[PDB]
């Protein structure tokens, strides 16, 4: 699934 | 005692961590199923799906979006 | 040192807490807007809204639901 | 908003 949803970076 | 507070801290943090990541994980797993559901029903892009994609995409400055560049 | 690990723990837990509750809060605020959006568009209860309510209501045993009794 | 969505109890 398309990783465009907001995240942090973290690790 | 110095370490008594520190070890109690990890207690509170363990507790906060367990409270936090239990919801973070559960809530996020739920979020994974909404994103692809939008592409399952884009076709019929009703208002809900316009306002919940706004939800899913509620990003702002200071917040990281993956795959940034299109 | 004993407290050196303990204070480093609160470091890691602070970090985990800040990573956790930053997402827990952000993700949950997003969830608040989906629930009432379902009642905003129930009227037209398309598949997405049947599968994302399943999402919102992804509860199981061991998990608490508020206002339990109807 | 209608507090029916799953939670913990916590506090």
């Amino acid at each position: 699934k398309p990783s465009k949803i907001p995240t942090p970076q973290r690790k | 005692d110095e370490a008594a507070e520190l070890m109690q801290q990890v207690k509170v943090l363990k507790l906060t961590v367990e409270d936090l990541e239990k919801e973070r994980d559960f809530y996020f797993g739920k979020l994974r199923n909404i994103e692809l559901i939008c592409q399952e029903n884009e076709g019929e892009n009703d208002p809900v799906l316009q306002r919940i994609v706004d939800i899913l995409y509620a990003t702002d400055e200071g917040f990281v979006i993956p795959d940034e560049g299109g």
